[PDB]
């Protein structure tokens, strides 16, 4: 924003903030709904406390995508939840906030401890039945399987796809202020 | 957003309602005027019953409105032209096809 | 590993003592009434004295 | 003595206050609430009454029927008390100790904690 | 108008109304859905059974196609942005393109949350109503113009969300068989219900205090209308009255984050999240992340943006004393649900840090 | 345990005696002597047609 | 969200000042920089600082010795009077 | 583009060349650039960019 | 890119500790190492946005073709250093590494130690050298002094032969 | 994407004098009529009045 | 809301500018013709002087008791569990008192007052008389704001907690170099503003602006790389 | 980009048929079309149904029977009758909604938003800077929906 | 290092002249209370003719001149040679 | 007190007495609506006090520890320091001798006004401007009722 | 592909490396350039048909813009 002759030139995008928190906003949304997703999938009153983290030890997709979720709520690379957290670290850097770089920085640090903690009681003396039973078997929800493969997808490799939706939110935010 | 022309525009009297119909013939035909005379600047004495009118139908956020729409289409105007426009497309979609190989060896700045 | 991660371990450890698990009502009203007393003492302090 | 401004913005600080002043009964909290919503449309006349505003005074319908729904609110949150095994005095709830409760004393329905 | 009234000026509520008068008929004809009188010349197949469990599925299916419906009218949609209905709406592109996300967030998640009840039908009909209503009222907030309709909306979504809250099952069927000549005293959804009330009332309470002090200061409570005399104020300092800005910022601010649930607040939401549904929970943060915070952000960044000069110092010092107070909280859950409460409590937490720092 | 505690202070000390007394002579100094421009060392510059 | 009517069904007092306000903040590419005299219109006329001010002013001025009595003001003539003139009707006569 | 970072240093900079007087805290990134930025860090910094990748080679054989 | 490439090779290193490790304790010794290591990549990918957005370009030439202030430089040479220092390993930030030593499978502490400590130095030195400081390197020298002293002074009382080996 | 891409162009476009508008109304108090900003606060409030 | 802005004052902008300056004398100089009391209560402006050493320490020694009193009334005695008898006592003594309340409050909050009024004082003194030569205003701040808190924490709270202590120091330290220190969003100048001088000509300025955009020029990478096309 | 007759069966599709992804333009921008009448009536709104908004209504009760079979294929233990009250409600519904549509449609031509076999006099010039959808559309449907790309 | 790479700067410090009066008209702006002080002064001595020689404007020259040297000498003072603050503190 | 009792007869005297000031503002109307809403109000809420609390023996709990610890210098400190009034003056700070706009009548607008109701500017609110927030208020009541059925059930 | 066929630099860099930077400049430069020298262009060709008439406008000489 620096003036040349009585014309200026503008080398930064005011509405890019306004999408930096709504994709962190979508980001957060997206990984709850998956963190959610494999809960709706198996009988809800078999995961009370903390400690019983361990029922999610069961059929291996279950297990690895309760992994990848748990590891992408605390923002670890490069899942969609080092993003969010990557993204906003740039924008504040953009806006000069040392301070609330080393603030949101020791948050993510005891976040991802928190987060991580949770991965101690993953372990499992052998496979656990959380899933309920419909005509005597247990009963697995095809839908929600996919729903929760395509969440997966858009987790793990959806990082290079990154740019679409950055350009989708940048054009919503364009017209915030226009 | 406190200082957004258009946000500040936007809004209205209790009441006040905007005759778009009428508003849009009365600046076409100023604009027409306007046109007619040709000039880079925003002369509006030359048209003075078109200028009368304009301000008479549309209001000064809808005069604004027009006055930086048609400011800025000017600028674009003598700025480029479409043959180059749609030529220089073209190559930068092609270009967007490949790769840009970082400026090794330089021989400036 | 005493200065590394048990200075933090048994900060966590200490602060957890001053804290309840479960929720009061009482507790949760003075709660709220003190954040709104305190956050208004403290913006008025910075504006006049500090 | 205060200007009414003065005062009722006062009145209205120390009523919220005072809604955790005294003990923690769900009675009384819904009769602090309805005297705060009652402080609250006193204070939308007044000042609609200071700045000549329509919208201001049109609050007061609004406010009286927010303030009705809070109320029936409150008084079927009340009445599911007694099925829930819960005294109304929120503080017999709690086995925290507070010096407040001049006879809380709870102890273990058993007899005898060490047989022989 | 008192002369003419033109279609514009209730257009876009003309769905909401047929949308709203589609969901009251068909909520209205599911309540006399077991009495069917036989008369005496009919005759009957089979034996008719009173004991009815009908699935919510139906009720999830036509909220779904309704909003379906909706987003293929506001994808229809064109006009010219100004105010509506005597500047009480506001309908901007923004605003449009924050309505259909929204919708389509709901759709996806409704999509979900019946696929999920087709496995087990641990929810009742009553629950889906409430959903789908608060759902229809949920991309209102966004086109609103003025304090005042944003008031009212959040006071109703507010009492859709204790609906819905009181619309979880409180009895489930288990195996427990050890339990059958004993009574065991559950003050979960009490603890729930009492909580969620005197939360809202403390906040709404706070909305309106600060409404009626905006309105004096300036005479009216748009958005851009208030925001343009903020910064007169700043270039003509009329009212140099410092202290009363702060008291209303403090009043906003402090009204937002308990009615977000924000740290240091946060015990309150702790407790919320540890006695509802695994559905309710979802559905609740969908609610308050989506509508609730964006609405936070934008008050803090589009609406009351010339205001952010006494914001800041309230955003840093509430971020500093919710990062030093929650990190010793964090680590001694022993519940999943309050961990996810405490997920998301550490997001909004981040979030903050970073409308803070948007906010510069 | 005081002297292997206080071992780090007493390394930064000796180091900057050392580099005082490097200073005064002009030797080689604890400093990122950045001398080629940034060019990696055998790092192909070769441009592309 | 601006009523704009008096509480009497009327319009409110500050409703041409606020028209004149609305139309400077719409016309100008500036308005924060060109509206000044129209935005010290509309707040005087909503909050009157600068009355309460003014009425502070006199009020200290009052507790000044300087004025001690006022021209008295006959209507059957309409016209101000000196005290020391000794017409009818007066208090001391 | 070449960005930049904001000053905190609440110091007064007078640039005489143009006249100028600018605050460390309060400068653009093209001043920063211009200014505060402008330091050199090469040996040879007079010379082209091949120019001084064959300096560096040389002096290093040399 | 390179930033990004550093930082994947962490969730391959707790999946392999995770689920390959045979020693019990070592769920505890794989989420210390998993923390640690995430500090490291925090510490560098705030060390790397700052650069990124100093100049907003992504080519180290460019990067030559700029000069940071006393400040930012410094800030950015002391990140690198505690990021790198952190994935080195280096002293006191080593018991990660101890425990992974101790508790990991004998294949996955082969390749932790061989392969993710070269990788951490180079990142280092690709970035320290696109990056001209005149700051004194007295305290990067001193640590890395001081944490040889310390690695090498308790070899003596490592009777656990993976112990010794991490230490040395 | 793409349709997007061109419409947050013309966007970004529209908002260019917003930016250089509110830089205007954001010079400080005393600052418009400063001979940094004299030419700037010249030609937007006489030039750029035209409606 | 500003922090510090009296010490955050760009004095040759404000000069230019024309804007009122609080390092101006704020004192007042009665003439030779005034009253004994007109010219006592002219000494006022002695508590208007921020240079009297002893003015800095008594209004410093205020904000610490002020600033503990708050702490108390907030967290400090609440959190305490006095023991049952001598609330009792208390309670006996206020009802056979006329204003017991006021001797109740004065015996419970006396300590953190003192304490809050001598922590202040001594906190001013270190900083204005010890921090005020250093050169790294970052570093200097860092380390005195450590000191003072570590040696607070061992003995306020307790020598155990040292370390968190110092920390806590490092971060206010930190935090009031960022704000206290820094017009970090408490700018009192529009960002990129330049004064002129020497009294150069129109014609010159503009030589000048357009030289340096053309400098401006090579701030894009594209054009420094050459990497455009031809439009 | 050619649009489907006005007054036709199928002039619902041209409200499928956008220029831009603008939900809304600005205050002062001119219409695609000539505005007939900006101060409309519902009265007028409602004189304003055609052909388009019959057959916007039709499409709508015709795409109804399988949305209302969808809706249906989730109920479960419900009398026939109350399942053919509901599907009827639903039916109903749907064609509200199709109303609702043809209604909006109208205003919008009305209001010259929508191509309602009307012109300006004059053309407004806007210059593609920005045109990378010219040929991803050129050589798909895509065109099709972009009105005059 | 940083010492040994060419001085891409030279200022009058560096050139070797007097750059007094630059200072002196960069610091006249900081005191303009004094120098309106000492303006009223001039102007009250110009007013009175043949005035007791105990009435001179000397006191408000001193502090006007104090007020425009207490800036400007330290600045000048930092960029002399010799003047570096030392190694450590 | 802590009787519930005499909580809500202290209540009542309240709503009085801001009736009263009401009434003093002349404000008669609203301040009729509130007394009437009021009423029904304190008539449902004794009849739940005699539900819930007929023997009306309220908690043994003591004033003293809350207040010596807490309240006291918490409301001393925020009653310091609040002051939201800028501009508002006391009725005697000037004498009633030097206002006249009171005595000033607007004859043609008199002659113009044919409302008889001071309801005027309440229809013209709820009416015309703020129709939406009726609606939304007369939605929110309707869902209210449907949530109190179903907390019933 | 056809996910990295918009931009010549990849996703990742773009998503990432342009952070808050005029999208107008990132994605097609020369239009920016061209507009940011509107003004510019018009000085430059005045100076241009000056000088053809043997007027130098030595404050418009450093105007000569390539691109």
């Amino acid at each position: 924003m620096s003036i040349f002759s009585n014309i200026w030139i503008n080398n930064d995008l005011n509405s890019y903030g306004l999408s930096i928190l709504l994709l962190n906003i979508i980001n957060y949304l997206i990984v709850f709904m998956l963190i959610l997703s494999v809960i709706l999938l198996t009988n809800l009153s078999k995961f009370k406390s903390l400690n019983q983290f361990k029922e999610f030890n069961s059929y291996n997709f279950i297990l690895y995508s309760l992994i990848f979720s748990l590891l992408s709520m605390a923002g670890i690379p490069p899942l969609l939840g080092f993003t969010g957290k990557f993204l906003a670290i740039l924008y504040s850097s953009f806006k000069s906030q040392y301070l609330l770089i080393l603030f949101m920085t020791i948050l993510n640090i005891f976040g991802m401890y928190f987060y991580i903690q949770n991965l101690r009681f993953v372990v499992k003396k052998n496979k656990s039945s959380i899933l309920n039973y419909k005509n005597y078997y247990v009963n697995i929800n095809y839908s929600i399987t996919l729903n929760i493969i395509l969440l997966n997808f858009f987790n793990f490799f959806g990082i290079l796809f990154l740019s679409d939706l950055i350009i989708i939110l940048n054009y919503i935010s364009s017209y915030i202020y226009i | 957003m406190e200082f957004s022309n258009a946000l500040l525009s936007q809004t209205k009297l209790p009441g006040q309602q905007y005759d778009y119909k009428r508003c849009f013939q009365a600046s076409n035909t100023h604009f027409e005027c306007l046109d007619s005379i040709r000039d880079a600047y925003d002369n509006h004495h030359k048209c003075p019953q078109t200028y009368q009118a304009w301000q008479s139908s549309c209001d000064v956020g809808i005069r604004r409105y027009q006055m930086d729409n048609r400011e800025q289409q000017k600028k674009d105007q003598l700025l480029y032209s479409k043959e180059q426009l749609k030529n220089y497309n073209a190559a930068k979609n092609k270009e967007a096809y490949g790769i840009t190989a970082p400026k090794n060896l330089s021989f400036a700045f | 590993e005493y200065l590394t991660k048990k200075t933090i371990d048994s900060f966590i450890f200490n602060n957890n003592r001053f804290n309840f698990i479960n929720l009061v009502e009482s507790k949760y009203f003075l709660q709220i009434l003190t954040l709104i007393l305190y956050l208004f003492f403290i913006t008025i302090f910075i504006l006049f004295y500090i | 003595m205060l200007t009414w401004i003065s005062f009722w913005s006062l009145i209205f600080w120390l009523i919220l206050i005072i809604l955790v002043l005294k003990p923690k009964n769900f009675i009384s909290i819904l009769f602090m609430s309805e005297l705060t919503w009652l402080a609250l449309y006193c204070l939308s006349l007044l000042f609609g009454a200071i700045y000549c505003d329509i919208t201001l005074l049109s609050i007061s319908f609004f406010i009286l029927g927010v303030a009705g729904l809070e109320f029936s609110f409150g008084i079927l949150i009340a009445i599911l008390y007694k099925n829930l095994n819960e005294s109304l005095n929120t503080d017999l709830n709690n086995n925290n100790n507070n010096q407040n409760i001049f006879d809380k004393n709870f102890k273990t329905p058993l007899e005898k904690i060490n047989w022989q | 108008m008192l002369l003419r009234l033109l279609v514009s000026e209730y257009i876009f509520f003309l769905p909401v109304f047929t949308n709203l008068f589609i969901y009251w008929h068909i909520f209205f004809k599911n309540n006399i859905n077991l009495v069917n009188k036989k008369n005496n010349w009919d005759k009957s197949i089979s034996v008719k059974n009173i004991i009815i469990k009908q699935n919510p599925s139906f009720i999830i299916r036509l909220n779904l196609l309704l909003n379906s419906l909706m987003v293929l009218y506001l994808i229809t949609f064109n006009g010219y942005s100004s105010t509506f209905w005597w500047s009480h709406f506001k309908l901007n592109n923004y605003s449009l393109y924050m309505y259909l996300l929204v919708i389509i967030f709901n759709n996806y998640f409704l999509y979900i949350t019946e696929k999920h009840i087709k496995i087990l039908n641990n929810y009742s009909i009553d629950y889906f109503f409430s959903i789908i209503n608060i759902t229809l009222f949920i991309p209102m907030i966004f086109l609103s113009n003025t304090l005042f309709t944003f008031f009212f909306l959040i006071e109703l979504v507010s009492c859709a969300i204790f609906y819905k809250f009181i619309v979880s099952k409180i009895s489930f069927k288990n195996s427990n068989y050890k339990d059958n000549y004993f009574s065991i005293f559950s003050k979960n959804y009490l603890n729930v219900l009492f909580y969620q009330y005197w939360s809202s009332f403390f906040s709404s309470v706070m909305i309106g205090f600060c409404i009626i002090y905006l309105f004096s200061l300036t005479g009216s409570t748009e958005w851009s209308i208030i925001n343009f005399i903020v910064a007169s104020n700043n270039q003509i300092n009329y009212y140099t009255n410092n202290i009363t800005l702060l008291f209303i910022c403090l009043t906003l601010i402090i009204g937002f984050i308990i009615k977000l649930g924000i740290a240091p607040i946060q015990l309150y939401k702790i407790e919320i999240y540890k006695g509802l549904p695994f559905l309710s929970i979802f559905f609740y943060t969908t609610f308050y992340f989506l509508i609730f915070f964006l609405f936070f952000s934008l008050l803090f960044i589009y609406y009351l943006s010339a205001l952010n000069n006494f914001f800041w110092i309230i955003l840093l010092i509430i971020s500093i004393i919710g990062i030093f107070y929650i990190i010793s909280i964090i680590f001694d859950i022993n519940l999943f649900k309050a961990f996810l409460a405490y997920s998301t409590i550490i997001n909004s937490i981040s979030f903050i840090l970073l409308i803070i720092a948007i906010i510069f | 345990n005081v002297l292997f505690f206080c071992t780090p202070l007493f390394l930064y000390l000796i180091l900057q005696v050392e580099e005082l007394n490097s200073e005064k002579r002009g030797g080689t100094s604890n400093k990122f002597y950045h001398n080629n421009a940034g060019f990696f060392h055998f790092q192909i510059y070769d441009n592309k047609q | 969200s601006y009523s704009g009517y008096s509480l009497n069904g009327g319009v409110h007092p500050c409703l041409p000042f606020y028209e004149r306000m609305l139309q400077c903040a719409k016309s100008e590419a500036l308005p924060i920089k060109m509206c000044t005299a129209q935005t010290e219109d509309y707040l005087e006329c909503h909050h009157r600082k600068k009355q309460y001010a003014l009425n502070y002013a006199i009020k200290k001025e009052l507790n000044n010795i300087r004025i001690v009595a006022l021209p008295r003001y006959d209507e059957e003539n309409d016209t101000f009077v000196p005290f020391s003139q000794a017409t009818a009707d007066h208090i001391f006569q | 583009a070449f960005g930049g970072f904001r000053q905190t240093d609440n110091s007064l900079i007078i640039d005489d060349r143009r006249k100028i007087i600018l605050n460390t805290r309060s400068l653009n990134d093209f001043q920063q650039k211009i200014y505060l930025r402008n330091f050199f860090t090469n040996y040879r910094p007079d010379l082209s960019s091949y120019d001084y990748f064959a300096f560096k080679e040389k002096l290093r054989i040399g | 890119l390179f930033f990004m490439c550093y930082e994947l090779l962490l969730i391959p290193s707790f999946l392999i500790v995770y689920f390959v490790s045979p020693s019990r304790r070592a769920i505890q010794a794989s989420l210390y190492f998993v923390i640690w290591t995430q500090l490291g990549s925090l510490l560098v990918l705030i060390a790397i946005s700052y650069i990124i957005s100093i100049t907003n370009t992504y080519e180290f030439n460019d990067l030559k073709y700029f000069n940071f202030t006393n400040s930012e430089s410094t800030i950015i040479i002391f990140l690198i250093f505690l990021g790198f220092g952190f994935k080195a390993p280096i002293w006191p930030f080593h018991y990660w590494l101890t425990k992974t030593h101790v508790e990991a499978p004998s294949g996955f502490s082969i390749y932790l130690s061989g392969f993710l400590v070269k990788t951490a130095l180079y990142g280092f030195y690709k970035f320290n050298t696109s990056i001209f400081i005149d700051i004194d390197s007295s305290i990067f020298i001193a640590i890395c002094i001081m944490g040889v002293v310390d690695s090498s002074l308790k070899m003596w009382g490592q009777t656990d032969l993976k112990k010794l080996v991490a230490y040395g | 994407r793409r349709m997007a891409l061109e419409q947050l162009c013309y966007n970004e476009e529209k908002l260019e004098r917003y930016q250089i508008r509110a830089k205007l109304q954001s010079l400080k108090i005393g600052e418009e009529l400063s001979d940094a900003y004299r030419e700037s606060f010249f030609e937007h409030a006489v030039q750029k009045n035209n409606i | 809301m500003e922090l510090n802005s009296s010490a955050k004052e760009d004095s040759h902008y404000v000069g230019v500018l024309g804007y009122p300056s609080q390092h101006d004398p704020h004192t007042l100089h009665p003439k030779k013709h005034d009253s004994t009391f007109t010219k006592v209560y002219a000494c006022r402006d002695m508590l208007w002087d921020h240079h009297w050493e002893v003015r800095n320490t008594l209004y410093a020694g205020f904000k610490g008791a002020l600033l503990g009193v708050a702490y108390a009334s907030g967290f400090g005695l609440i959190s305490k569990t006095v023991p049952s008898i001598v609330l009792k006592k208390m309670f006996r003594f206020v009802r056979n008192n006329n204003f017991g309340h006021i001797r109740i409050m004065q015996d419970l909050l006396t300590p953190y007052a003192l304490t809050g009024f001598g922590l202040g004082s001594v906190y001013y003194l270190y900083q204005h008389n010890v921090w005020e030569n250093r050169s790294n205003k970052w570093l200097a701040e860092v380390l005195s704001n450590a000191l003072f808190f570590q040696v607070a924490t061992a003995v306020c709270v307790n020598p155990g907690f040292h370390i968190y202590g110092m920390v806590g120091g490092i971060l206010f330290g930190t935090l009031k170099y960022a704000f206290y220190n820094s017009s970090f969003f408490q700018e009192k100048e529009s960002i990129g503003s330049y004064t002129t001088f020497g009294d150069l000509s129109e014609e010159e300025r503009k030589k000048q602006e357009y030289k340096d955009y053309i400098q401006f020029l090579g701030n894009y990478h594209k054009v420094r790389n050459g990497q455009l096309v031809d439009l | 980009s050619q649009t489907f007759a006005h007054d036709s069966f199928l002039g619902g599709l041209n409200l499928f048929k956008r220029r831009d992804p603008r939900f809304v333009l600005d205050q002062g921008e001119r219409p695609p079309y000539p505005i007939i009448n900006s101060n409309s009536s519902f009265v007028d709104v409602l004189s304003n149904f055609n052909k388009a908004d019959f057959g916007l209504v039709l499409f709508s009760a015709a795409i109804g029977f399988p949305l209302s079979r969808w809706v249906l294929k989730g109920l479960t233990f419900s009398s026939l009758n109350y399942r053919r009250g509901l599907f009827s409600s639903v039916y109903g519904g749907v064609i509200l909604w199709g109303l609702v549509l043809g209604f909006n449609n109208s205003y919008y031509r009305l209001n010259g938003f929508v191509d309602n076999g009307l012109v300006w006099k004059r053309k407004e010039r806007k210059l593609n800077k920005y045109d990378f959808t010219s040929e991803f559309e050129d050589n798909s449907f895509f065109k099709k929906l972009r009105i005059r790309d | 290092s940083s010492g040994d790479l060419p001085s891409a700067t030279l200022s009058m410090i560096q050139q070797g002249q007097d750059p007094k009066e630059l200072v002196l008209q960069h610091c006249k702006p900081n005191c303009l209370h004094w120098e309106q002080k000492l303006k009223r002064c001039e102007a009250k001595l110009r007013e009175l003719v043949n005035a007791d020689p105990e009435m001179s404007c000397m006191y408000p020259l001193r502090d006007w001149v104090t007020c425009v040297e207490a800036c400007v000498q330290p600045q000048i003072i930092s960029q002399l040679v010799g003047a570096q603050k030392g190694r450590i503190w | 007190n802590n009787n519930l009792y005499y909580i809500l007869l202290y209540i009542f005297l309240e709503i009085v007495f801001f009736g009263l000031f009401l009434c003093l503002y002349q404000l008669e109307l609203f301040t009729g609506f509130l007394w009437v809403a009021e009423f029904a109000i304190v008539f449902i809420a004794v009849v739940l006090l005699f539900y819930l609390n007929i023997d009306g023996l309220h908690l043994k709990y003591n004033h003293n520890i809350n207040n010596v610890l807490y309240y006291t210098p918490s409301l001393v400190l925020f009653l310091i320091f609040f002051n939201i009034d800028y501009f508002s003056e006391l009725e005697l700070f000037l004498p009633l001798e030097l206002s006249f706009i009171d005595i000033y009548d607007d004859y043609y607008e008199g002659f113009n006004n044919s409302i008889m109701n001071d309801f005027t500017p309440l229809t013209l609110s709820y009416y015309s401007i703020n129709s939406a927030e009726f609606i939304i208020i007369g939605l929110l009541l309707l869902l209210g009722s449907v949530a109190c059925v179903n907390l019933y059930k | 592909g056809v996910w990295s066929n918009i931009h010549p630099t990849d996703k990742v860099t773009l998503s990432f490396a342009n952070i808050g930077r005029p999208f107008r400049l990132i994605y097609r430069p020369e239009i920016f350039l061209r507009d940011q020298q509107a003004k510019f262009i018009q000085l430059e060709k005045e100076h241009i048909e000056k000088s053809k008439k043997g007027e130098f406008v030595e404050t418009t000489s450093p105007l000569v813009l390539w691109n």
